[PDB]
């Protein structure tokens, strides 16, 4: 559902942290099921029960980092009320390469994503409070 | 008897869908060819005589050459059919229970639109010149020798040019 | 040297040499006419 | 009008200008079986142009001046360092061979663009086809490692299968024991300390591998020494001969168009010969190939194409 | 080029008789007299009905009457 | 179209059956002539982005 | 030459650039408002074309 | 005609989903895409006959023209394929894997 | 974009409409360039195949020294119309619409109060 | 091949982009695609060897599949507005289809996979009209429905047709897939800006054809079909290594030369449209795209690699292989660009 999705910027950052959870958990789900397919597709397993395995593996870790990025992006504006502020989502964003580094077992993945995570996580912000629209519509 | 164009498209749904399970290719055409068959009925039933024993004169003819090249490069010792593999079978099945899931779940959601259960045969002719002559199916396609020529040229070509490139490949 | 493969070039293409050339006068030819009429006809066109 | 699919068109076609003696026969044996005089008589005779076994200076006699060059262009072996040290730690013996190897297939596409171009028929002598035993009979005593050997099966496997098998081969057969006389006879103090053991690899990779293999593709014909004395029998012999169970049998006319335009462009031919294979006998290195290069350009007659060289007197550049 | 025409007819009949009478007919439609008249038949022919047109007093050319002398006639169909 | 040399000749070669009402074999309106011929007067020279 | 030629070559530099400028901003506003709506000469997206429609009297009344 | 289109093109999606998710032989892909065009063909009948355009009927003759030359370089193909590994497989086609 | 535009011939190279324009000065910077890029292109024929360089192709460099030249005239020749048609509409399409375009009257540096930002 | 076989093969190959350009029928544009998928297989197998075959079959399956998803969308739009020509007011989900399949046949990302497959298996040329000529067809599809493609897939497939091009290429060793690597990132180039002023569409297809050809007959001077085959270029033929430079150089964005400005120019109208997010993404990774053109260029012209003994023998031989197009082409790639105004 669209309209569930939209819910994530109804409120200012902090407010119904639950609800925020819940969306980025999906959303990250979501993200890892996509991948998930083509790594079943492409370099497929040699068995079923390795496929799903696999599938569950990129579900569940893509799954974490939508909700440690949410508990993280949310409970950082309670604290601090400052929620028109992009710093949350990289502390939050921060977080999911903390978490990513957790499942793949390697610090150099766990520092890097801080760093890009993080920074995108971080400009996602910049990009809603400043305006900025990937996909324009052509207009010249 | 208004049941009659939604019987005959299901039956090509099924035909269909046994070919996309893909048995042995022996089987495929057999599918291919209920499917076939059950194309031309339907064309028939919109009035159209022609084209209908066309797609049933030409992939009929096809399915010799796919009969020939079935049995001469692909094979097994045990083809597969329907029934040998019983996830294929399950899927078959499946597939069918599946449409009557979805003919039936369309219809409660949408009252009318793309399909009208409660409304059909109602919906098939639309206004039929009953006065006339000329209006026979076929006189249309008759029209690729007499102002719709460039069809013909590019058509006929293909199959000019095609033998060429069939000789290249087989040699 | 002498070669003892004679070149394929050991000659002009006299024939390549007359269009060659008579190509490059005819092209330079039919530029200056081409100034010189599209030049004459912005005169008549817009005025002096 | 540089031969091409315009010239076939306009009626340039192959098969009209072959003829009874447009035959391809290449004359093999021992190192001293005496191919020379068998051979020349047989061109003589039958009206073909003989072509002397492509040493290693060919490409120079076939390219440019007409003369040999120094040593350090045409390859970088030498024939006699090979006889008396065949064990050397730098790779003289596989540079000698595989250089050979380049040479004959150059010389072969040389012969068949004059078969396939005027109808002429070329007697070689020791085709690419038999070179092989060489190698085979160096690998034996050792005086090749065996990463080499896969390094030259690559290079004729990649070459050989495009061009035809010459029509017939003639094997002049000489033991052992009278080629080791024979090599003592002839007066060269760097062939005279060639063994035994090697003369009978190259007989043994004759009779094992060549002999068989070309019977399914030629028509062989075994001679011994005694009968190539006065070789106008052995003319007779191909005079009489039956042609079949060949390749040249299918070969339509277009299909020596496309053989044709390959033996026309040489860089199409040795392309396979310069693969970049580093084995460490063949490979030169950025230093020493820069100074051959450069000082291979500047030669009489080189450092331009061959008839834009000014040096030697090609007059006209302006307009070519 | 007798013999060959010949030789082909004595050989290989099959082949001379498909490519003369490809021949003939490509040229016989220039030649016949009622090539023409292919045409003519197949506007005759009135699958849809003639529909009428206006006077305004500037149409004299076409008839009143479907049975009156100035208009288009198939009297050559009759003796054709 | 991407080159308009059909129109540069002049010649019509695959542009007289585009829609329905384009002149049938005999003189059969196809079903809905006269509404499409109604929508094709409108959007001429009013163009695409004015037609919808 | 002196202070006069480089003083007034720049201020004709100046308008040179300044016009440029106006005008690039007036070619971006005037696009903008063509692609919105069709109204002029630019962005005349292909609309089927009139004198192929068959206007002869057909077989039907109702066409 | 509302009924009868929405089992067509489903058709073609069922022969679509075909000629994706191949199987252990290549005379099946082939099968599958002579239903998709199969499905392709009656559309195009049927709308021509049910619009009674006289003039569009000349198109799905033409889709058959070339639908049945794809099958005819797709027969060929495959004589290559099999004269080359002797089995028709697909997963013999994976010699362009460096 | 200016495809669709009325009065538009099409696969026309330069409409009649065209020639009410200054012509190319036949020694403008960028034909000079042409030729330039020319000789060039000759003088890299002779390079790439081991002739000499300026002195082997004279005929053939001659021949691209023109080509490019008499080609860039008329390519010139229909950028100079092309830019000259898109200026012509869009002026054009200004006077048209003023409640677009309006002549906004911008207010003099004593009336503004621009900020100040200092620098220490 | 025979002459008369090579002429109707190849007249066959002119008619397929011929018709489709000219044609306004969907129908006879979709038959223009039948006729470049017909005619190009019996050149793919011209050498009858298992690595031909098996490019010319799944370039056929590819390519048959996605000929008839096409021809889907063109069926469908008769089914709702009973003309053959994509109007607007169409359904997106049928225009979607279009570009879904035409993206196949360009061989754009996520639908790459069979591109850089099939390029390995055949000769040099044939590489060349697979992935200049074969490439013009499908985007006179798109050209011609500009004003109605979705804003959103069209970028995404852009995008990553961007990294997965560059990303894949970043580690081919053999030539031939990396030109195709090259085209799949070119083409996110050429797709991005097709929904924003087509015009620089074909702008970035001509630049980009006008350095393929000569990069293609470059490495058919001696059949050099990897990076260790072309680092023997010095030794055989060092003439072309001052443009092989250049022109490697010119297909990544450096300003000087003129594969910057197609690169360039599209960043500037995307610009204008509120892109700010998306050029810099796509403009990123594209210098990712100049690395392993600048790892060649150090195999090939600055750092001389180890040469072979019998590669003495090539330079006896006098070559006459260039057909002199090569020197036009490659000036008018990496030079050109003070001529910028005159092609935008
Ligand atoms: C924006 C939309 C508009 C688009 C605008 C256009 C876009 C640009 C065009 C697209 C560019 C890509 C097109 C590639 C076409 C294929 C090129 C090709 O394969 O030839 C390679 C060819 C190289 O061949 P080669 O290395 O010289 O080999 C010589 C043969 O060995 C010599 O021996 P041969 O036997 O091969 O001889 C050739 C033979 C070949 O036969 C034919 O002529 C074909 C027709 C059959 C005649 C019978 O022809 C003849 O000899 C005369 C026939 C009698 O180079 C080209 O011709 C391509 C030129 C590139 C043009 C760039 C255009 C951009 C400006
Ligand atoms: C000074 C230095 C000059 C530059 C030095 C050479 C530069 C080397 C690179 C050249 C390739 C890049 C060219 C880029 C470019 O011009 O824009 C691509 C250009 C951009 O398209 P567009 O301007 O947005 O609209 C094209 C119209 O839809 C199409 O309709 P149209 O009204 O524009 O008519 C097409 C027009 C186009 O004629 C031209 O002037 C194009 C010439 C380009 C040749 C390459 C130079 O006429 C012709 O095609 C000639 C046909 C002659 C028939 C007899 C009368 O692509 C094309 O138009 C391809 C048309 C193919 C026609 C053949
Ligand atoms: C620079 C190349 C020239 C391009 C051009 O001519 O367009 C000028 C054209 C017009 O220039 P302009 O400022 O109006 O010139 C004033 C007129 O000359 C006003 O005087 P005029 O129009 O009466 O005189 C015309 C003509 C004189 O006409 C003649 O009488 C010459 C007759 C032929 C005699 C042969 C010598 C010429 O002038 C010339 O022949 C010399 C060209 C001067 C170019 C100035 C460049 C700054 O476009 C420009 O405005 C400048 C564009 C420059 C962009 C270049 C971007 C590349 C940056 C350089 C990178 C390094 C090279 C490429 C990479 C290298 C590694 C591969
Ligand atoms: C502004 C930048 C201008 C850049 C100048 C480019 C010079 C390259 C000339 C190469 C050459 O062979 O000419 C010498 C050549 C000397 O006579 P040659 O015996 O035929 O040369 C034999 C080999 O080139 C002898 O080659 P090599 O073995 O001695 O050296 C190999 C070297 C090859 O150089 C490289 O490694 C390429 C480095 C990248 C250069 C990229 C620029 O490595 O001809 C000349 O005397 C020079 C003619 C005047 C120059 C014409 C250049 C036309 C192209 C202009 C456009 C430049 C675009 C940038
Ligand atoms: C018909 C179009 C295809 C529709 C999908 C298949 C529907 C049948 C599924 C049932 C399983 C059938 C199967 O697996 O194959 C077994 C059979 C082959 O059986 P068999 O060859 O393995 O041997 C059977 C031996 N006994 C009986 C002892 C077990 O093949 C078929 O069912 C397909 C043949 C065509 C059937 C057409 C029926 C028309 C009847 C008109 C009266
Ligand atoms: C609509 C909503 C779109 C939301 C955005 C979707 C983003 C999907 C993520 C991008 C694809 C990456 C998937 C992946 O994780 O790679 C798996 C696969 C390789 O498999 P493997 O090597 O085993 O995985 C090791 C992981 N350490 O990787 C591969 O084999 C290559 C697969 C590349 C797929 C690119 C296209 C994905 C985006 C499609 C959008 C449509
Ligand atoms: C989407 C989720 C896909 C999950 C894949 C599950 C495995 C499968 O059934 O598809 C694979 C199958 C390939 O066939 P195969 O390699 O032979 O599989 C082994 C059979 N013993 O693929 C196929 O054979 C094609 C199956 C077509 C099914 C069409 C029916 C759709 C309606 C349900
Ligand atoms: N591939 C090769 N590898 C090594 N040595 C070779 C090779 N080919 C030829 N040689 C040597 O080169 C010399 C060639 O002598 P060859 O037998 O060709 O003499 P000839 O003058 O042609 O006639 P003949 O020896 O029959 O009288 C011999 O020393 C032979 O051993």
């Amino acid at each position: 559902v669209k309209r569930f999705f939209e819910s994530y910027h109804e409120v200012p950052d902090g407010t119904q942290c639950h609800r925020k959870t819940y969306i980025t958990t999906a959303l990250g789900g979501i993200c890892g099921i996509i991948g998930s397919a083509y790594s079943v597709s492409l370099n497929p397993a040699d068995s079923t029960l390795e496929a799903v395995a696999r599938v569950g593996r990129y579900t569940f870790t893509a799954a974490a980092i939508g909700a440690m990025f949410g508990l993280t992006t949310c409970v950082s504006a309670q604290v601090r009320e400052k929620p028109d502020d992009p710093l949350n989502y990289f502390i939050g964003g921060c977080a999911g390469g903390l978490t990513l580094g957790a499942r793949t077992h390697s610090y150099g993945t766990a520092a890097m994503g801080c760093v890009y995570m993080g920074t995108a996580a971080a400009l996602f912000k910049i990009g809603k409070l400043e305006g900025w629209e990937l996909f324009p519509t052509p207009k010249v | 008897m208004n049941n009659y164009i939604f019987v005959l498209s299901s039956l090509f749904l099924v035909g269909c869908l046994g070919l996309a399970l893909k048995p042995s290719p022996i089987y495929g055409g057999l599918g291919l060819i209920v499917s076939g068959f059950v194309g031309c009925l339907m064309v028939l039933g919109f009035g159209g005589s022609f084209l209908g024993l066309m797609v049933f004169l030409i992939y009929l003819g096809g399915m010799l050459v796919v009969f020939g090249y079935t049995t001469a490069m692909a094979t097994e010792e045990y083809p597969e059919t329907w029934g040998s593999n019983w996830l294929i079978l399950g899927f078959l099945v499946l597939g069918v229970i599946m449409e009557v899931f979805l003919i039936c779940v369309l219809n409660y959601y949408d009252e009318v639109g793309v399909i009208n259960l409660d409304g059909l045969g109602d919906w098939l002719m639309y206004e039929v010149d009953d006065v006339g002559v000329m209006l026979e199916g076929g006189i249309g396609v008759a029209a690729m020798y007499s102002c719709a020529t460039w069809m013909m040229v590019v058509a006929g070509w293909s199959l000019f040019a095609g033998i060429f490139i069939i000789i290249e490949i087989t040699r | 040297k002498f070669y003892v493969r004679e070149p394929v070039n050991a000659k002009p293409n006299w024939l390549a040499v007359g269009l060659s050339v008579g190509a490059s006068v005819f092209m330079w030819i039919y530029l200056i006419q081409t100034h010189n009429e599209d030049v004459l006809e912005y005169k008549r066109r817009n005025g002096l | 009008l540089r031969y091409g699919l315009l010239a076939a068109i306009l009626g340039d076609k192959t098969t009209k200008k072959l003829h009874e003696y447009s035959r391809v026969i290449t004359v093999d044996g021992n190192i001293c079986s005496g191919k020379n005089k068998l051979a020349k008589e047989i061109a003589q005779q039958l009206g073909m142009k003989h072509y002397p076994e492509a040493g290693i200076q060919y490409s120079s006699t076939t390219t440019g001046d007409g003369r040999p060059l120094d040593i350090e262009f045409s390859g970088s072996c030498s024939l006699e360092k090979f006889y008396d040290d065949p064990k050397s730690n730098d790779g003289n013996s596989y540079r000698l061979q595989s250089w050979l190897y380049a040479s004959r297939l150059l010389q072969y596409a040389d012969a068949l663009e004059h078969l396939l171009s005027t109808g002429q028929g070329v007697v070689l002598e020791r085709s690419i086809y038999s070179d092989f035993v060489f190698l085979e009979a160096m690998y034996n005593q050792g005086y090749i490692r065996k990463q080499c050997v896969d390094h030259y099966n690559e290079i004729k496997r990649l070459t050989l299968p495009e061009y035809l098998p010459p029509h017939a081969v003639i094997y002049i057969d000489v033991p052992v024991p009278e080629v080791q006389s024979r090599i003592q006879k002839k007066g060269d103090p760097h062939e005279m300390k060639v063994t035994s053991a090697y003369l009978q690899d190259i007989e043994n990779a004759y009779k094992k591998t060549f002999l068989p293999k070309m019977s399914e593709m030629c028509e062989v014909l075994v001679y011994d020494s005694w009968e190539a004395e006065d070789p106008t029998k052995v003319v007779e012999d191909i005079e009489y001969l039956k042609y079949n169970k060949g390749p040249w049998l299918k070969q339509d006319d277009w299909t020596f168009h496309y053989l044709r335009m390959l033996v026309q462009d040489k860089t199409e031919v040795l392309n396979y010969t310069t693969i970049p294979v580093y084995l460490p006998e063949i490979t030169i290195g950025a230093h020493q190939g820069s100074r051959i290069y450069n000082s291979f350009r500047e030669l009489p007659g080189r450092k331009y194409a061959p008839g834009y060289n000014a040096e030697v007197g090609d007059k006209w550049i302006w307009l070519k | 080029i007798s013999a060959f025409l010949k030789n082909a007819w004595a050989k290989e009949p099959v082949l001379v008789v498909s490519f003369s009478v490809w021949g003939l007919a490509i040229i016989m439609p220039m030649i016949s007299p009622y090539t023409k008249y292919a045409s003519m038949i197949n506007k005759a022919t009135p699958y849809n009905y003639p529909v009428p047109v206006r006077d305004d007093g500037n149409m004299p050319d076409v008839p009143s009457h479907p049975q009156d002398p100035l208009g288009p006639s198939l009297d050559w169909l009759k003796n054709l | 179209p991407f080159l308009d040399i059909q129109k540069k000749l002049g010649i019509s070669l695959d542009r007289h059956f585009m829609f329905l009402s384009a002149e049938q074999p005999y003189k059969n309106a196809a079903r809905c002539h006269a509404f499409e011929k109604e929508w094709i007067e409108c959007a001429h020279g009013i163009g695409g982005t004015r037609a919808k | 030459d002196g202070p006069e030629k480089n003083y007034e070559k720049t201020l004709a530099i100046l308008q040179i650039e300044s016009e440029k400028a106006e005008l690039r901003l007036k070619e971006q506003e005037v696009r903008r408002l063509m692609r919105a709506r069709g109204d002029g000469p630019w962005y005349q997206f292909p609309t089927p074309e009139k004198e192929f429609i068959d206007h002869s009297p057909k077989a039907t009344p109702d066409n | 005609m509302p009924s009868t289109f929405f089992n067509l093109t489903m058709a073609f999606s069922l022969s679509l989903l075909g000629t994706l998710m191949f199987r252990s032989h290549l005379m099946s892909t082939l099968l599958c895409l002579e239903g998709m065009v199969l499905s392709l063909f009656i559309m195009t009948s049927v709308t021509s006959l049910n619009s009674n355009s006289m003039s569009s009927m000349p198109i799905p003759i033409t889709i058959l023209v070339f639908a049945a030359c794809e099958a005819a370089v797709g027969l060929a193909l495959l004589v290559k394929v099999s004269n080359t590994y002797g089995t028709d497989y697909v997963q013999n086609l994976n010699l362009l894997q460096c | 974009m200016m495809n669709g535009r009325p009065g538009h011939e099409p696969l026309k190279f330069l409409p009649d409409e065209a020639r009410s324009l200054p012509p190319p000065k036949l020694n403008d910077p960028r034909l000079v360039y042409m030729g330039l890029l020319g000789y060039c292109t000759g003088l890299m024929d002779n390079m790439l195949r081991m002739r000499p360089v300026m002195r082997a192709g004279l005929h053939r460099q001659l021949l691209f020294v023109t080509s490019f030249v008499f080609a860039g005239y008329f390519y010139l020749k229909r950028q100079n119309y092309l830019y000259a048609v898109k200026d012509h509409d869009m002026f054009g399409y200004i006077k048209l619409h003023p409640e677009d375009f309006p002549e906004k009257e911008k207010k003099t540096y004593a009336e503004i109060l621009e900020p100040f930002h200092p620098v220490r | 091949m025979n002459p008369i076989t090579l002429a109707i093969i190849y007249f066959t190959i002119f008619l397929g982009p011929v018709i489709t350009m000219s044609s306004t029928n969907l129908m006879l544009m979709w038959v223009g695609l039948e006729f470049s998928l017909l005619a190009i297989i019996p050149m793919l197998i011209n050498k009858k060897n298992p690595r031909s075959t098996e490019a010319a079959t799944k370039y056929f399956v590819t390519q048959a599949t996605a000929s008839m998803i096409i021809l889907l969308a063109i069926v469908l739009n008769y089914k709702q507005l009973g003309t053959w020509m994509f109007q607007q007011q169409t359904n997106g989900l049928i225009l979607n289809m279009t570009l879904m399949a035409l993206s196949m046949k360009l061989g754009l990302a996520p639908f790459h996979f069979w591109l850089p497959e099939v390029t390995q298996g055949i000769p040099l040329h044939m590489g060349l009209i697979l992935l200049t000529w074969q490439k013009i067809a499908p985007l006179s599809i798109l050209i011609q429905i500009y004003p109605l493609l979705n804003s959103t897939i069209i970028l995404m497939l852009a995008i990553t047709s961007i990294f997965m091009g560059a990303w894949g290429g970043l580690n081919q060793t053999q030539m031939r897939k990396i030109m195709a690597y090259s085209s799949i990132a070119h083409m996110g180039w050429m797709l991005a800006i097709l929904p924003y002023n087509p015009s620089l569409t074909l702008l970035n297809l001509m630049i980009y054809i006008i350095l393929t050809a000569p990069m293609f007959m470059a490495l058919m001077l001696n059949n050099s079909m990897t990076i260790n085959s072309i680092s023997l270029l010095w030794n055989k033929t060092p003439a072309m290594l001052t443009m092989i430079s250049l022109m490697l150089l010119s297909l990544g964005g450096l300003p000087p030369l003129t594969g910057f400005l197609p690169k360039w120019i599209i960043i500037t109208e995307l610009m204008k449209n509120n892109c700010l997010i998306m050029a810099t993404l796509m403009a990123m990774m594209a210098l990712l795209n100049l690395f392993f053109y600048t790892r060649l260029i150090y195999s090939t012209s600055l750092t001389m690699f180890p040469t072979n003994n019998n590669s003495k023998m090539m330079t006896h031989q006098t070559k006459t292989k260039p057909n002199l197009m090569f020197s036009t082409l490659a000036i008018m790639s990496t030079m050109t660009l003070p001529l910028a105004p005159q092609l935008i």
